[PDB]
């Protein structure tokens, strides 16, 4: 944002956007599965209470 | 919905200023475009008029 201009500037912020929005996705997915897990083990563990 | 004709007259070179997210002198000072200006830029050689 200080090198360049706006309509310059927009194709790297864009690139940007991806590359994190892709990497966020991937965070939620894998805490979605890794809550899945922990969530059957959490029934085990009140089953075993 | 409507149409806005902008008419003016421009030296030579200058003329590849008149797009989007150009700059330049009569881009800069004279006559800006929107970075997401749709549309259509005409113009003609009037050495003789």
């Amino acid at each position: 944002l200080s090198r360049l201009d706006p309509p310059e500037a927009e194709v790297q912020i864009d690139r940007l956007i991806t590359g994190r929005l892709q990497s966020l996705q991937t965070y939620v997915t894998q805490q979605l599965i890794r809550a899945a897990e922990i969530r059957a083990s959490a029934n085990l563990a009140a089953t075993k209470m | 919905t409507n149409v806005y004709a902008d008419s003016f007259v421009i030296r030579g070179d200058e003329v590849r200023q008149i797009a989007p997210g150009q700059t330049g002198k009569i881009a800069d000072y004279n006559y800006k475009l929107p970075d997401d200006f749709t549309g259509c830029v005409i113009a003609w050689n009037s050495n003789n008029l």
